[PDB]
RNA sequence: GGCAUUGCCGCGAAGCUACCAUCCGCUGGAUUAUGGCUGAACGCCUCUAAGUCAGAAUCCAUGCUAGAACGCGGUGAUGCUCCACACAGAUGGAUACGAAUAAGGCGUCCUUGUGGCGUCGCUGAACCAUAGCAGGCUAGCAACGGUGCACUUGGCGGAAAGGCCUUGGGUGCUUGCUGGCGAAUUGCAAUGCGUGGGGAUAAAUCAUUUGUAUACGACUUAGA
RNA sequence: AGCGAAACCACAGCCAAGGGAACGGGCUUGGCAGAAUCAGCGGGGGCUUGUGGCAGUCAAGCGUUCAUAGCGACAUUGCUCGGCUCUUCCUAUCAUACCGAAGCAGAAUUCGGUAAGCGUUGGAUUGUUCACCCACUAAUAGGGAACGUGAGCUCCCUACUGAU
RNA sequence: AGAACUGGCGAUGCGGGAUGAACCGAACGUAGAGUUAAGGUGCCGGAAUACACGCUCAUCAGACACCACAAAAGGUGUUAGUUCAUCUAGACAGCCGGACGGUGGCCAUGGAAGUCGGAAUCCGCUAAGGAGUGUGUAACAACUCACCGGCCGAAUGAACUA
């Protein structure tokens, strides 16, 4: 297939998304994530950030140090999430969480390189149309997540800097699906055709 | 006891460090924000208070301030710290050839057996028109948000014997960064005056490891908005004269400050109490904000300064007022 | 009683911003510009005295 | 908050009432 | 004053140390209750359903304390030299727009737009690579390209840049086209960069010294 | 610096919840966890809630047939041997915070809402304490943590505070 | 609570129910191969991120287990039904118009005209108007819906059940 099949959250479901990432890293399946405050869920935002807080209170009595550490940033909130469906403590386990890793924002290598999605778990596709639907960005914050905006901005960054690349590339195809269009149709190719390609 | 201040446990260093700075203001050109210096006993004070609507308006009022030996402060290098999403990363420091004795001392915890080679090879990547200098410059001068300036204590002007150099960071508040190395480019290896930070009837908090006992205390601690009363310069003569007094004498009691040398330059005098002791590095912040109150707003008109020996009484000020009275003894005639 | 947290000393501090103490700041800011600047200008006489 | 998890003595203290409830009709 | 289980009294700096004294004790978001704005459901109305404004000592930041002893970064100093040995799963290619999804690409004309005309999608089942002893040795034709390799010019990349492009020449290879030789017997399957001593030199520790520190450590100092 | 025991010893000793049986210490599901060691403390071993019961005009329905086998919801008619420190949590809030209502003019009051952020006193009685009163303050709210702090009262293991 | 009967454990492992004396399957020589039980097939977990029809938004949903307790009800949440009624002789909603004459009925009384009250709640006119459903006034007015009618052009309302 692919050795490192860097995913991106961009649109999926906290949860499916995860389970998946999971599986495939059970499969030995090298991933990696990005955009992960772009990740989202379910229902209204004042719930998430519910059916967290409380999560927040856990934490251990005696000493609060050493217990249910409450991680804020997105990544890290979604680990867990993930961390969570995969034995983790045990060899097996490890040696997976091994096999992860999860960007917020989308920083190098993998900016350069190819992405991809997990059907089986976007926002549009999986909830019914127009139904409430959280965005962890504003969840995180909500929560501490000091950066929302690093990220953002240090992004617009990124987009652009492509958005320019694709172009320069647009420019060149356009040049080949015109070269091939031209030099197509002499024979040789025909023949091909007959065939199939 | 106070929940907020766990563990209550032993500070870094003998030099505590500045957790916060102040913010930016970007219409303002470069300053500093912040300076350091040394703590120098407390001294009793006196002056009428001009603060309105006050039980206590326009009457003499007496306060104990603290005298904090600051002297004038050297640059050695310059930094860049890039924001991330994982908050700030120096991606460079950069330097300025000839440092002094006190600053490579702070680079060896054996300054006696070394062999003294310290900036050396990097002194040679100064020695040209600039290339590799000038390359590290532009570096920050492309990225990095915050642009902070690396200097050293004079200890040599300082009666203390411990001879080895505090290094400090220091942020810049002056706006655009181009500006801001332009400024540290400029400045390198320049002394730098303590009345160019800041200026007396200001709010400025302070930072100091505190009093160690037998645990219990040497925590780094933070006071906040302490009103300068008095900038004082060395080379000035007549620290303890005021407009009023006038009588020539130093801020400095008869016979040195308590376990604590002559104020042979410059310094400072902060409203009540800073943190830790004499000797103890402190570090003077500029209060992160405009903290406007009337106990901020009002400019003070200090009266006189009790330069008496407070080890044991003080009776007298001056040396010229032992003599006039107790008139002239055995070992003088 | 309010709070230091409390929304009434929040917008009092907030009005008097503006007042003589940026000024003041700005005033001595000419000082750094000054001083500083004959420290460049007192080292520039003494480099001057090793290139005669 | 509650929980969602029936404790043993009550999924079977369950029972115990429900078979309270078949004598009771019957009479 | 030699001495008085610390002889008594007057007072005393240094310290032990105290509401028994003095100084200091902060500003931005997002909310609950609630008051609204537009406004449906339900040809009226309605703070609500889609929206949206303000708002509690709340919440969450800012600020304050500590810094993960297995979280990280930047920067200073030379490991260098002489001998003796020791050697969690690669198998064609991670094949770069962003945003929306009651919408979008892509192409074209410009009247430069939320503009028109054209067209695509309904899976990567694609795309690009892909023939040669696990890939040899030699003969031309046609192109003036493709590509490998150390060099060289210039430029870009700081989020974890640690890579990505380009210019010039040299040198291979070319399956674009045609050739000329070799393959056996492997026998009918069993994938086929550390040590242990020296030498030169950077530094730390011990020992000493200082006390801002101290149960002991640790910490701070100072010394060719 | 030397000399040098004994008692004791199945085995180890982190929390949270579940493990039906006044059984959790090994199990189940989680949180987690980095080698090595010294000094402290006196540290441990689907229960219930607010409006009584009795007779009745009640009056939707269910009663083998369906008001008269008869029950029957909210209402309305009749009688009538304890209590002094120090930690933590709960909201069912006494004050402080902001609102809503009141013939609330103002000042003050009463009722109610969100809220546990921050606060909550001192004196005469003890034949078994099983009662209370004026003095202040913004107000002097109620409770839980079982033999809470009765191994603070009339040389077993480890949490924790720190230190290398 | 007591009596009788029939099982289960007791002398009993094995799969399942996250874990367990009482539940679900299944009573055991040592193996290989096949098929299943009970229970499951997002991931932890072997097994359809299967197909099909619907239903549900919960400010700590639900997966709670003879549907048994807190449960009789409440809700301008929502989907379906049942039984009464209007419906191009124009319904529902909606601005518009009338909403009257004995009469400002009669006792109560400073003041009562429908509207602070007490007992009747009549009669005439009409398309329809209650001796009156509220706002308001010292009392009147004006407004009001209820009952019609016009302008509009179709399905609407009530009580309940699940």
């Amino acid at each position: 297939v692919e050795p490192v099949v860097v995913i991106d959250g961009k649109g999926h479901l906290v949860g499916r998304l995860a389970s998946v990432v999971a599986k495939q890293l059970l499969n030995g399946q090298k991933i990696v994530v990005v955009r992960a405050e772009e990740l989202n869920i379910s229902g209204e935002f004042f719930r998430n950030k519910l059916k967290y807080h409380d999560f927040l209170r856990k934490a251990t009595a005696f000493n609060k140090t050493r217990g249910p550490f409450h991680f804020r940033a997105p990544s890290r909130i979604f680990y867990k999430a993930l961390r969570g469906m995969v034995s983790h403590k045990t060899a097996r386990g490890k040696a997976a969480l091994e096999r992860l890793k999860v960007f917020e924002g989308i920083p190098p290598p993998y900016d350069k390189k190819k992405r991809v999605v997990v059907p089986q778990a976007l926002r549009v596709l999986r909830l019914k149309p127009g139904r409430k639907y959280t965005t962890l960005g504003k969840l995180s914050t909500s929560v501490g997540w000091k950066y929302e905006d690093v990220v953002a901005k240090l992004e617009a960054k990124r987009k652009v800097s492509s958005a320019e690349y694709y172009a320069k590339k647009r420019a060149f195809t356009k040049k080949v699906a015109s070269a091939n269009a031209t030099a197509a149709e002499s024979d040789v190719a025909k023949q091909l055709a007959a065939l199939g390609y | 006891g106070h929940l907020g201040f766990l563990p209550r446990k032993r500070a870094a260093s003998i030099r505590a460090r500045v957790k916060a700075f102040p913010k930016d203001d970007r219409s303002k050109p470069v300053a500093l924000t912040s300076f350091l210096g040394y703590k120098a006993g407390m001294t009793t004070i006196v002056r009428d208070l001009d603060r309105p609507g006050s039980k206590f308006h326009k009457r003499e009022v007496v306060e104990a301030v603290t005298v904090v030996d600051t002297p004038p402060v050297v640059v050695v290098g310059v930094v860049g710290y890039v924001e991330t999403p994982r908050g700030l990363r120096s991606l460079t420091t950069v330097w300025a050839e000839h440092l002094s004795d006190e600053v490579k001392r702070r680079f060896y915890k054996n300054w006696y057996k070394s062999k003294k080679k310290a900036f050396t090879k990097y002194s040679a990547k100064y020695a040209q028109d600039g290339a590799g200098i000038e390359r590290e410059l532009a570096r920050i001068k492309k990225y990095a948000s915050v642009v902070r300036v690396l200097v050293h204590t004079q200890i040599r002007k300082t009666p203390l014997a411990q001879k080895k150099a505090h290094l400090a960071e220091i942020q810049l508040n002056g706006g655009s960064i181009s500006e801001k190395v332009d400024w540290a480019r400029e400045h390198f290896e320049k002394t730098v005056a303590v009345d160019s930070v800041f200026e007396q009837n200001e709010m400025i908090d302070a930072i100091a490891v505190t009093k160690g006992h037998g645990q219990r205390g040497y925590h780094s601690r933070t006071s906040i908005n302490h009103k300068i009363y008095r900038v004082g310069k060395g080379d000035d003569e007549a620290n303890g004269a005021t407009s009023f007094d006038r009588t020539k004498k130093t801020i400095t009691p008869m016979g040195g400050f308590v376990h604590y040398g002559e104020i042979k330059n410059d310094f400072i005098m902060v409203k009540g109490c800073i943190p830790g002791n004499r000797k103890r590095i402190v570090t003077l912040r500029k209060s992160l904000y405009t903290n406007t109150s009337r106990k901020a707003l009002e400019e003070v008109s200090l009266k006189w300064i009790d330069t008496a020996s407070k080890f044991g009484k003080g009776r007298f000020q001056t040396p010229a007022e032992k003599h006039a009275f107790m008139g002239t003894l055995k070992k003088d005639l | 009683a309010k709070s230091l947290r409390a929304s009434s000393h929040l917008n009092a501090k907030s009005v008097k911003r503006r007042g003589v103490f940026q000024k003041a700041v700005d005033a001595r800011e000419q000082r750094i510009s000054d001083k500083l600047k004959e420290d460049l200008l007192k080292q520039k006489l003494e480099d001057l005295k090793k290139k005669e | 908050r509650q929980s969602r998890r029936t404790s043993t003595k009550l999924k079977e203290g369950i029972k115990k009432k429900a078979s309270a409830h078949r004598k009771k009709e019957k009479k």
